[PDB]
RNA sequence: UGCGAAAGCAGUUGAAGACAAGUGGCUUGUCGUUCGUUAAAAUGGCCU
């Protein structure tokens, strides 16, 4: 009756390159402002950054 | 981005005898007056309404005390003998003095020249002599006749109840502080009696037999009293009849006592005792009449008392002693246009919808050390710690922090003779301490590291590592024998 | 700095309106004024406290 | 995280940003966000990296 | 009628603006609150009313910007080493502006603000920029959104006020320039949609204590422009 | 005093209409009474003394129609923000009522004339004017299908006017003080209540006789009835709501109200209701949060006790705690 | 410590940067005035620069440089500048 | 976890459990008002 | 580096190629080069 899932997130997982400097920041504003798109390991996380919880 | 976390003071393991709440508060008592009496004081009492002053019983005369200014404001001289009690009534408005020739008086307080009337008690000394507590028009006055007397002070001429029944010499009196039909009398017999005033009186309800002749006895709750005589005090639970503590932690007769409740202070309740050797002792009626502070004076203390439970300024510890003085110890405690154009400064938002607040709490000011820790000055950090008015626990920080943080060598690097004496000039202090020695051995193997030729060079700090030497010596011949003891007392396990 | 000191004056013509403030005017000590963008009025705060409103009916 | 005024080569700090930045760059249209990536390299054993985006009006995490 | 009647000041009123396009009156004094009233003819009622604690304020001004005009800052200020900025939404939030950024020894006091619109003018971008009258004859100017040092001018003397003018040049390009009085009475005139820089300088006829410059029959900080192609 | 100078819903109620002044400009908008199904565009009026002096919603292109001061009847879209159509009547005399049936708008004056327009021809079709009705200030369609025939006018005091002879055919005692409100109930009575008296009364259409006469308990500023006779929740002075539950029925010749609704906030500040609506077991109340802009409630109005008090929330002293910080800041 | 450049006509300054810690005693210039060298007593010389066509066309110097190679003070500075000395 | 759950660390750090008319216009104005 | 206990106990440190400097080679030193082995420094420091 046992079952095993994933349930929690994981860690953001930026470019995990070599040789690029500066831009290794794959979040992105949105054009209205109002929410951060941020990719994680598990998901893509999209917050709110006027309530700073994750909205979808 | 956080704030800067402060540089923590380095403390060590407690060591034994640290300072409690209650000796702490009770070892602010200082600044103490020395009266020289006539003669013994016997009794003193405080005023319980505005409770700021206190009346010292001497012989022949009665002394009204300030509590401000700690003069005689007031005095009563006109007794014949010598006076021996003198309390304050509960709404105190008059003074009720016992005297050598049984004749009680009662005057009024603040006005020593209207002696308001003298109850012509027993031809024996009367030697304790109180209002009720709860009542107002009745006196209690035990005397050297083993009875005690109760007199309606309307009806002055015969007393109203005549409390018999002990064998020797009646010594204090005490009334149950919310039956107010229960008055406990305490003799020279031991066997404190106690009365109900409603039945006939010549007999008690009951009997506490203190051992020992009592010399006070006080009530502490409604139900339990305390009893002193004899080397120690019991308290006794007065609805089922029965001793539940004891001390005896004298060496002589506890003379008095008395109690405080609800006043300013960690300890909730204080039962201090008075005792013929120089002791008075303050114990804590809540975990188990333990112990708490004492003070020893100059000879043997022959009653005491503090400032009541609602005394609102000076506070004071009074004790007198039998050599004939009174030792007091107390603790203390632009235009009117400018004003219309700088109206609205004092107005803090009650009517208003939103109100914001992000004005930072201004912390405590950073000493020279932390901020030259701060700014990673490290020489001029230890520069700071050397100064002469610095505290050892501080010296000791700011050496951890250094050596946790950064480099000993950093803070080393540019010295000299002159500018590594204050180092070593401390480092000889603080290698006798247990809390130190690490960081002073570190501290001190990192300058012969790096000043070996230093040491060849100059003379004058040769003689300091030379003392050094001598002091390490001490101090590891202290370690060694302290292991030696360490093992004589493991073979005893 | 003193009660009541507020004046128009029009202008290109460079002269004061002679008929407001009167003797009667509750100015007060004029500390700020401000003009509406769009309706004509003046706001006028004074030392007590008040904010007193004014229409010009030229607007 | 320094921001150089290169008119006058001024630096204005913030100090204590619980990890080392290895990205940093101005996000808005005016430059009113910065976004950071802090690396937090007391432990060895992870590359863990916080995320921290803040207003650059008055330099607040807005948003970790 | 009285439009703070509604609901009264503990303070003398020591600023006061109107909205650039709603109905709005924005007073506030030395008892550290500032309130917006909606004023009409008969019934001026109070709209919000926000109190910051240890901050009396003695400027206080509604920004619009140019680009989108749908901001609506609240920008104010009196004698303390920072500046408030209310963002209004209809909680409320305000962000400090307390870094000059290298600049805190000039500028000691935030009291005299004024709030102005600046072009790039190497894209047609406009941002608001305050403007910070200092000790020695300092303006600092620096960014209404960011709080970012643009830049600083000085003038000889004993400032003692300031205005803001604007001239158009083109289809949507404009030009700001800052107007500084010394008390004596000398005025300067910096072109600042370039680097600060003084294109004129010139005298008052007569005037020895000067306490107050104003320009006016344009957009002033006062009379702003909703539109850019209304200055 | 309310800012809100002019208010009405749509029928089922909801949208909200309402004119108030801003900075010496009437303006006019539009609210959704219930946002889970802001609207931060008005009209504006253009001229400071040009104002509104009645509106009625149309019934399906929707739109207001505003009887202004100057003789016009604007007729202004909501989806759209223009006047689509400006009647005008020969005169500059303030109109003081409309209303309309179907697609025929009728319309008095403050000379006393009726005008009527055809809102599918945008044409005056009539004007005239009656004697012995001379201080007009309401007008209600008797509603008899797409016959448009039986006017009933108040001056303080009601009559019925027959429109294909123009005269009167019945005189109602009315107010000792001009009529605020004047509304069809049934096809056979009518409620009237008037200015600064807290009594309607509700007259049978056909014979004259007052059935009955409805008590609030502050001075009446508008009324609502349900589209069935079953409950009329009127708005008072004191911003209180007070609604009549059954009044047709046999408190026998007068009738107090049955339930009393009114809001106070967190505080104990009450806020007045103005401008309600209720339906079939539905009652949706209005008020001003900050200054002049509505907010809305739902009520089910059959089941809430008779003494009700609305609770809002309400800034009064709240600490501003930002979202970017914690409580020690 | 601060160093100050004035527009002569006018008067007045166009931009000042805060660049030594104590005194500035001497400081010169070149010939077509690209650079302006600057000393005092923290025994460091800065060196402001102009040399950007963008910098001559904005007349905006620029902090570009600064050396340590004194071990005391500067008390004077001056500078050369020909076809095979500068 | 103490409701009868188990809960695990992967090593990249996933947490995972082993357990037991009136109508367009509402549209346009919400539209055209936003 | 491995086993460990926080003590300690066993193991070390090759090769190729390219480049730089010095005097095509020779010497020395490097490597955002590869294979194998369990294997100190640019005056440059922390916000309101």
């Amino acid at each position: 009756q046992y079952k095993l899932s994933v349930v929690s997130g994981g860690k953001p997982a930026l470019n995990n390159l070599s040789s690029v400097t500066g831009n290794k920041n794959i979040a992105r504003l949105s054009q209205d402002q109002r929410n951060y798109i941020i990719p994680f390991n598990n998901q893509i996380k999209v917050y709110s950054v006027e309530t700073r919880q994750c909205v979808k | 981005s956080t704030a800067r976390p402060r540089i923590i003071t380095s403390k060590a393991p407690l060591l034994p005898q640290q300072t409690t709440p209650e000796q702490r508060y009770w070892r602010q008592y200082t600044s103490a007056q020395l009266v020289k009496e006539h003669n013994s004081v016997t009794h003193i009492s405080f005023n319980p309404q505005h409770p700021h002053d206190f009346a010292v019983t001497s012989s022949t005369r009665v002394q009204i005390f300030s509590s401000r200014t700690r003069q005689v404001i007031k005095t009563f001289s006109r007794f014949k003998d010598v006076v021996y009690s003198a309390s304050f009534r509960s709404d105190g408005k008059l003074l009720c003095a016992g005297d050598a020739t049984g004749l009680v008086s009662v005057y009024d307080s603040y006005n020593p020249r209207t002696i308001l009337l003298s109850i012509n008690a027993s031809t024996h000394p009367t030697h304790v002599t109180k209002f009720h507590t709860q009542d107002n028009k009745i006196l209690a006055t035990a005397s050297d006749d083993r009875v005690t007397r109760l007199w309606d002070i309307s009806n002055a001429y015969e007393p109203q109840l005549e409390l018999t029944g002990a064998t020797d010499y009646v010594r204090t009196l005490s009334f149950i502080p919310a039956a107010p039909h229960l008055v406990a009398t305490g003799s020279y017999d031991g066997l404190i009696r106690l009365y109900d005033t409603r039945s006939s009186g010549s007999t008690p309800i009951y009997s506490l037999n203190h051992d020992q002749p009592v010399e006070n006895v006080i009530a502490v709750s409604p139900t339990q009293i305390v009893s002193c005589g004899g080397n120690n005090f019991k308290v006794w639970d007065l609805t089922s009849n029965k001793k539940l503590y004891e001390r005896g932690n004298f060496n002589k007769a506890v003379t008095c006592l008395d109690y405080v409740e609800n006043f300013d202070s960690p300890m909730q309740s204080a039962l201090i005792a008075s005792s013929l050797d120089g002791h008075v002792k303050v114990f804590d009626p809540l975990d188990n009449f333990q112990v708490k502070f004492g003070w020893k004076f100059s000879g043997p203390v022959l009653s005491c008392a503090v400032s009541p439970s609602t005394a609102q300024g000076n506070r004071h510890l009074v004790a007198g002693l039998s050599s004939g003085l009174l030792a007091i110890r107390t603790k203390k405690k632009k235009s009117n246009n400018f004003q219309r154009m700088m109206r609205g400064s004092e107005y803090q938002g009650d009517q208003e919808h939103i109100i914001h607040n992000d004005k930072v709490r201004s912390q405590r000011r950073m000493r020279a050390f932390e901020r030259n820790i701060n700014q990673f000055k490290w020489s001029e950090a230890l520069d700071n710690a050397f100064v002469p008015g610095m505290a050892k626990e501080l010296t000791l920080t700011v050496l951890q922090e250094l050596r946790k943080r950064g480099k000993v060598r950093v803070a080393l690097y540019g010295r000299d003779e002159s500018t590594l004496e204050p180092l070593l000039n401390w480092c000889l202090k603080g290698i006798e301490d247990v809390r130190s020695a690490s960081i002073v051995a570190d501290w001190v193997a990192v300058v012969l590291e790096l000043y070996g030729n230093t040491l060849e060079s100059s003379p004058v700090l040769q003689e300091l590592m030379i003392d050094l030497k001598t002091k390490v010596r001490h101090e590891i011949h202290k370690s060694k024998e302290a292991q030696r003891i360490e093992g004589m007392l493991q073979l005893l396990t | 700095a003193v009660k009541d000191a507020l004046r128009l004056v029009h202008l290109p013509s460079c002269s004061v309106f002679s008929n407001w403030p009167t003797s009667g005017t509750p100015l007060g000590k004029v500390t700020s004024v401000a003009f509406s963008p769009s309706g004509g009025l003046l706001a006028v705060g004074n030392e007590q406290g008040k904010v007193r409103l004014w229409k010009l009916n030229h607007y | 995280m320094s921001l150089w005024q290169l008119e006058t080569n001024s630096q204005q700090f913030l100090p204590r940003l619980n990890g080392i930045i290895i990205d940093c760059q101005v996000l808005g249209p005016q430059g009113n966000y910065y976004s950071l990536i802090l690396q937090m390299t007391e432990n060895n054993s992870n590359s863990d990296y916080q995320f921290l985006l803040l207003n650059a009006s008055d330099l607040t995490s807005k948003l970790s | 009628k009285d439009a703070n009647a509604s609901h009264p000041s503990h303070s003398a009123i020591q600023s006061l603006s109107f909205h650039p396009s709603k109905p709005l009156l924005l007073t506030g004094g030395y008892d550290k609150t500032l309130r917006i009233y909606h004023i009409d003819g008969k019934t001026n009622h109070l709209v919000t009313s926000l109190h910051l604690v240890g901050s009396p304020i003695q400027t206080c001004t509604f920004y619009t910007s140019l680009s989108n005009q749908n901001q609506q800052n609240i920008f104010t200020a009196g004698r303390r080493r920072y500046m408030h900025s209310w963002d209004l939404s209809l909680t409320a939030k305000i962000e400090k502006f307390s870094r000059l950024y290298g600049h805190e020894s000039t500028q000691r006091s935030f009291e005299n603000f004024k709030v102005a619109h600046l072009q790039n003018s190497q894209t047609n971008s406009v941002h608001g920029i305050v403007l910070l009258q200092g000790n020695n004859g300092w303006i600092n100017i620096l960014h209404s959104t960011s709080g970012l040092w643009l830049m600083g001018c000085k003038i000889e003397g004993v400032i003692t006020d300031f205005c803001i003018d604007y001239q158009p040049i083109s289809r949507g390009k404009f030009r700001t320039i800052l107007i500084a009085v010394n008390a004596y009475g000398e005025v300067w005139e910096f072109d600042l949609n370039k680097n600060g820089h003084v294109i004129r300088r010139w005298k008052d006829q007569g005037g020895v204590g000067i306490t107050k410059i104003q320009v006016g029959g344009g957009t002033t900080t006062t009379c702003p422009a909703l539109q850019i192609s209304k200055i | 005093d309310s800012p809100v100078l002019q208010s009405a819903y749509d029928p089922s109620g909801q949208y909200l209409c309402y004119v108030t002044v801003a900075l010496d400009k009437q303006r006019v908008g539009v609210q959704p009474t219930q946002r889970a199904t802001w609207n931060e565009n008005f009209l504006y009026l253009e001229d400071s003394k040009l104002k509104v002096t009645c509106l009625k919603w149309v019934n399906d292109t929707v739109a207001i129609i505003l009887g202004m001061n100057n003789g016009e009847i604007w007729l202004y879209s909501v989806l759209a923000n223009e006047v689509t159509y400006k009647f005008t009547t020969g005169n500059s005399y303030e109109i003081k009522d409309i209303d309309l049936m179907g697609n025929q708008l009728w319309c008095i004056d403050s000379s006393d004339a009726f005008y009527q327009f055809d809102l599918l021809q945008f044409k005056l079709l009539q004007h005239f004017r009656i004697n012995n009705c001379v201080q007009l200030n309401k007008l209600t369609i008797v509603p008899a299908g797409d016959s448009v025939a039986q006017l009933l006018v108040a001056s303080h005091s009601i009559s019925l006017i027959d429109i294909e002879e123009k005269k009167v055919v019945m005189t109602f005692p009315g107010h000792v003080s001009p009529v605020s409100t004047l509304q069809v109930i049934t096809n056979e009575f009518f409620i009237s209540g008037a200015e600064g008296d807290r009594f309607l009364n509700v007259y049978d259409i056909h014979s004259g006789m007052t059935k009955c006469v409805l008590v609030a308990e502050s001075d009446i500023k508008e009324l609502s009835h349900s589209g069935q006779a079953d409950s009329i929740a009127v708005t008072t002075e004191d911003g209180s709501l007070e609604i009549f539950v059954d009044p047709l029925v046999s408190g026998n010749k007068s009738k107090k109200s049955s339930k009393k609704i009114q809001i106070v906030s967190k505080d104990g500040r009450k806020v007045p209701i103005y401008n309600a609506f209720i339906n079939k077991d539905l009652l949706n109340v209005s008020w001003l949060q900050n200054a002049t802009m509505p907010y809305f409630k739902n009520l089910q109005w059959r089941e809430i006790p008779n003494e009700y008090t609305v609770e809002i929330s309400l800034n009064w002293n709240n600490k501003n705690k930002s979202a970017d910080r914690d409580l020690h800041g | 410590g601060s160093i100050k450049f004035w527009d002569f006509q006018f008067a007045t300054l166009n931009q000042s940067f805060k660049a030594h810690d104590a005194d500035v005693l001497c400081l010169t210039t070149d010939t077509d005035n690209n650079y302006v060298f600057s000393a005092g007593v923290d025994r460091k010389i800065f060196q402001f620069s102009q040399n950007t066509n963008k910098s001559q066309k904005n007349n905006r110097w620029v902090n570009s440089s600064n050396r340590l190679l004194h071990g005391n003070d500067i008390r004077a500075i001056c500078a050369y500048q020909s076809k095979g000395a500068d | 976890n103490y409701d009868t759950d188990f809960i695990f660390l992967d090593i990249e750090s996933t947490l995972g459990v082993v357990g037991t008319n009136s109508d367009i216009f509402a549209e346009q104005l919400h539209k055209l008002s936003s």
